C-alpha cells in the first residue's frame, strides 16, 4: 500500500495518499475488503478565494461503480488527517460540452444536483447557475466554493451554485 | 333578443323596453378594426408568412 | 390626418420624400396638436404608424 | 366609490376576482378537511423567506 | 434638450454636486444624472433662468466608463454620492471616474434601487431573481436579502418615516414594508390587474400614487390598503413613472 | 424548421394579450441564439430556460416594445447587395424594424452584416 497502488508516483501529493491508504487497510475485517480493485493516478492542485487551497485526485475509471460507496465511506476518515483541508474524487476522460456535464455530476455525486440554470444578461453576457439538494446541507455551503473553484481551474466558466432553501 | 312569452304579452311592454337592445346589438355586428397591414408581400400564415416563389424570382 | 398616415404605412412609403415625388418641390410636413392627440388616441394597433409620426422632420404646431 | 374604469380593466378584473374567489373556497374546504394548518395571514403570503 | 446615448436611458437622477477644484453654479444651473444601457453615465449640467442675478457650460462636464450594462441609478441625499444598477452594482463619486465599490450577494442582478431621505446613508435595491436587498453606506457593507414569491419593480422611500419604504411587485400588488422586520408588511394594496412599474411616496407621507402596465394610476391612503381614486385615459398607455409634486398637490 | 415555426408566433400574440411571463416549449440552440438580438437591441427584456431533459423549455419575461415579430418561410437566399430591397419588401419603416441573417459569424442583425461585409441567410424580421 506504499509504492503499488500509486501510477507514477515520484511527484509529491500522491506519497501523501499512499501514506493515507496504509492507515487505511489494517482495518481488515471491512476496510481492506473494498480497497481490493482500486488504482488512484495523479493529482491536480486547486487554489480558492480563500488562503485554504483544494486537493483533487483521479481515477482511470476501472471500477468507479464500486468506487462510488467507497468515496462516501472514505469522507470521514480523511479530514481527520487532512484538517482545514477539502479533497475531491475526480477522474478525466477523452459534444465536448456533453462531456463536460458528466464530469460535473461525478464532481457533485455527494447529493446530486436536480436542476441546471443560465441567465441571457442585459450587458450581453452569460451567467449560469446550478440548482442543487438539500440533503444535510451543513458541510457544502462551507465547501460550496470547492467545486466551484475546481471547474473553472479546469475550464475557465464561472458558475454559481446555490441550494433550494 | 329576449324570448318573446306571455309574461311580456299581457305586460305590454315590448314598447317600453325593446326587445333587440340597440346600442349592445351595434357594438356587436360592427366588426372590429383590425391590425394596420404593412408588408404586402405574401400570406400570413402559422409558419410566419409565406410567399411565392414567382414573387422571389420577380424580386430577385 | 391619421387616414393619410394609416394608408402611407399601408403603402410603404414614408412622409418626407414620399411627399418629394408627387409635388415635385421642397415641402415640409406640419401636424396639429389635435391630430396626433386623436390619432394617438387609435390605440396599440396603430403605434408604428405613431413612431412614424412623431419626428424631428415633421413639425407640430 | 363609482369612478369610470375601462373595460379593459373591468373585464380581467371580472376574471380576477372570479378566481380570487375561487382560491378562497377552494382553500376553506381544506381548512375544513385539514384540522390545523398554518393561519397565514394576508400582510405574509407575500414573503418566500429571508435571511 | 440633449441627445444622450444611442442607448435606451435606463435611468434619471438630479442633484447637486461637489467638486473638490471648485464649487459649481446651483442657482444658475441644476444637474442631471443619466444612465445609459451601453455601459455609460453622465453628467449634464442644465442653465435654467430662475435667477436674474447672473448676467457656457450647457452641458455634458464629466462621463463615467463601465464593463456591464446599467439597469438603474439614484443620486444620493447628501455628500453628492450615486450609485448605479445593473448586472453589477456599484457606487460612484463624482470627482472620481473609477469604479468606487463594488457590491454583490454572489452573481447578482438588478433592475432598480432607490436612496432613502433621512437616515440618508440607506441604499435599498431591486434585485432580479425576486429579492430586495439593503444595504448601509456607512457600515460599507449590504444588511440582508429578503426573497419574494416573484420580482418587483420599483422603490421609494416614505420620506416622514424613513424605515418604511413601498415596493412594487410585478402581479397587481403593492406592499409596504418596515426595515425593522422584513417579514411583516405593514400594509397590501391590491387594486391594480396587471404588473405594476412604480410606486412614488407624496412627500407630506400620507398618500403613495403608483402605476402599472393597465392604462391606469391608483392613488391610496397609507393606512387603508385600497386604492382611493383612478386616473386614466384613452390616450395614456402603459405608464412606467410616475413621481408625486414636491408639495404633494402634483 | 417547425420549431422555428411555433416558437415566434406564440410570442407576437402574448405581447397582443400582454401577458409578463410566457412558456416556449420546445426548446432548440437556435431559438436560443436568436433571442437576445432583440434583448441586445432592446426589445425584450430577461429570460430563462427550463431543463426537462427532454428538448427544454423558455421562460421569458417581457416588457412592451414589441409590434411583431416573426420568421419568414420558406427558406430565403440573400446577396450582400440586397438587403435594403428586403427592407422595402417585408418591414415597414427605414431606421426601425429589424431583419436578421444567418452567415458564418451565426444569426446576427443586418447593418453589421455590411459591417462585417459578409453575405449570409434571411430566416426572419421583427418590427
Amino acid at each position: 500500500p506504499q509504492a503499488k497502488i500509486l501510477s507514477q508516483a515520484p511527484t509529491e501529493l500522491e506519497l501523501q495518499v499512499a501514506q493515507a491508504f496504509v492507515e487505511l487497510e489494517n482495518s481488515s475485517p471491512e476496510l481492506k475488503a473494498e480497497l481490493r480493485p482500486l488504482q488512484f493516478k495523479s493529482i491536480r492542485e486547486i487554489d480558492v478565494a480563500g488562503g485554504k487551497k483544494a486537493l483533487a485526485i483521479f481515477v482511470p475509471v476501472p471500477s468507479l461503480a464500486g468506487f462510488h460507496k467507497v468515496q462516501t465511506k472514505l469522507t470521514r476518515e480523511l479530514e481527520k488527517k487532512f484538517q482545514d483541508r477539502h479533497v475531491i474524487f475526480l477522474a478525466e476522460r477523452r459534444t465536448l460540452t456533453a462531456v463536460h456535464d458528466k464530469i460535473l455530476e461525478d464532481l457533485v455525486f455527494p447529493t446530486e444536483i436536480v436542476g441546471k440554470r443560465v441567465r441571457y444578461l442585459v450587458g450581453g453576457n452569460k451567467i449560469q447557475k446550478v440548482l442543487l439538494d438539500s440533503k444535510d446541507v451543513q458541510q457544502i455551503d462551507y465547501k460550496l466554493e470547492s467545486f466551484q473553484a475546481v471547474y473553472n481551474k479546469l475550464t475557465g466558466k464561472q458558475i454559481v451554485f446555490e441550494i433550494p432553501s | 333578443q329576449f324570448r318573446k312569452i306571455e309574461s311580456t304579452y299581457k305586460k305590454d311592454i315590448e314598447r317600453r323596453i325593446g326587445g333587440s337592445i340597440k346600442a349592445r346589438d351595434k357594438e356587436k355586428a360592427t366588426k372590429r378594426e383590425r391590425g394596420l397591414k404593412i408588408s404586402s408581400v405574401g400570406r400570413s400564415t402559422r409558419n410566419g408568412l409565406i410567399v411565392s416563389k414567382r414573387d422571389i424570382a420577380r424580386i430577385s | 390626418d391619421t387616414n393619410f398616415i394609416n394608408f402611407s404605412i399601408q403603402k410603404k412609403v414614408d412622409i418626407v420624400r414620399g411627399m418629394m415625388d408627387c409635388l415635385l418641390a421642397k415641402c415640409n410636413p406640419l401636424i396639429t396638436d389635435c391630430v396626433m392627440a386623436e390619432l394617438e388616441k387609435l390605440g396599440p394597433k396603430y403605434r408604428i404608424a405613431l413612431k412614424l409620426a412623431r419626428d424631428p422632420r415633421i413639425k407640430r404646431l | 366609490r363609482h369612478r369610470h374604469v375601462p373595460q379593459v380593466i373591468k373585464k380581467a378584473q371580472e376574471i380576477k376576482n372570479i378566481e380570487l374567489s375561487s382560491i378562497k373556497r377552494r382553500e376553506a374546504n381544506e381548512r375544513r378537511t385539514r384540522k390545523d394548518m398554518p393561519y397565514i395571514s394576508e400582510r405574509k403570503k407575500q414573503i418566500v423567506g429571508t435571511v | 434638450s440633449f441627445k444622450a446615448h444611442y442607448g435606451l436611458v435606463t435611468g434619471l437622477c438630479v442633484t447637486q454636486p461637489r467638486f473638490h477644484d471648485k464649487k459649481p453654479d446651483l442657482k444658475s444651473q441644476n444637474f442631471m444624472l443619466s444612465c445609459s444601457d451601453d455601459k455609460t453615465v453622465k453628467l449634464w449640467s442644465i442653465n435654467v433662468d430662475d435667477y436674474s442675478n447672473k448676467n457656457n457650460e450647457e452641458g455634458l462636464i464629466r462621463t463615467f466608463d463601465g464593463e456591464s450594462a446599467f439597469q438603474g441609478i439614484d443620486s444620493h441625499r447628501e455628500n453628492s454620492t450615486f450609485a448605479t444598477g445593473g448586472a453589477k452594482i456599484h457606487l460612484w463619486d463624482v470627482n472620481r471616474l473609477k469604479p468606487v465599490s463594488d457590491l454583490s450577494w454572489g452573481a447578482d442582478n438588478i433592475t432598480s434601487l432607490k436612496f432613502n431621505q433621512n437616515e440618508t446613508d440607506i441604499l435599498a435595491s431591486t434585485g432580479s431573481d425576486n429579492s430586495i436587498v439593503l444595504y448601509d453606506l456607512r457600515t460599507n457593507s449590504p444588511t440582508q436579502k429578503i426573497v419574494q414569491t416573484m420580482r418587483t419593480n420599483a422603490i421609494c422611500w416614505n420620506p416622514m418615516e424613513a424605515f418604511n419604504f413601498v415596493t412594487a411587485n410585478e402581479d397587481h400588488n403593492a406592499y409596504y414594508y418596515d426595515m425593522r422586520n422584513l417579514s411583516r408588511s405593514l400594509n397590501v394594496f391590491k387594486d391594480h390587474v396587471s404588473a405594476v412599474m412604480d410606486v412614488d411616496f407624496s412627500p407630506t407621507g400620507d398618500e403613495i400614487v403608483t402605476g402599472s402596465y393597465d392604462k391606469s394610476i391608483r392613488i391610496y391612503k397609507t393606512n387603508h390598503g385600497h386604492s382611493r381614486e383612478i386616473y386614466h385615459t384613452k390616450r395614456m398607455q402603459h405608464v412606467f413613472q410616475v413621481k408625486y409634486s414636491m408639495d404633494s398637490k402634483y | 424548421s417547425s420549431v422555428l415555426a411555433d416558437a415566434l408566433n406564440a410570442i407576437n400574440n402574448a405581447e397582443k394579450t400582454g401577458k409578463r411571463q410566457v412558456l416556449i416549449r420546445p426548446s432548440s440552440k437556435v431559438i436560443i441564439k436568436f433571442l437576445q438580438v432583440m434583448q441586445k437591441h432592446g426589445y425584450i427584456g430577461e429570460f430563462e430556460y427550463i431543463d426537462d431533459h427532454r428538448s427544454g423549455k423558455i421562460v421569458v419575461q417581457l416588457n412592451g416594445r414589441l409590434n411583431k415579430c416573426g420568421v419568414i418561410s420558406p427558406r430565403f437566399n440573400v446577396k450582400i447587395g440586397d438587403i435594403e430591397k428586403w427592407t422595402a419588401n417585408l418591414l415597414p419603416a427605414r431606421q426601425f424594424g429589424y431583419v436578421i441573417l444567418t452567415t458564418s459569424a451565426g444569426i446576427m442583425d443586418h447593418e453589421e452584416a455590411r459591417r462585417k461585409h459578409v453575405s449570409g441567410k434571411i430566416l426572419g424580421f421583427v418590427y
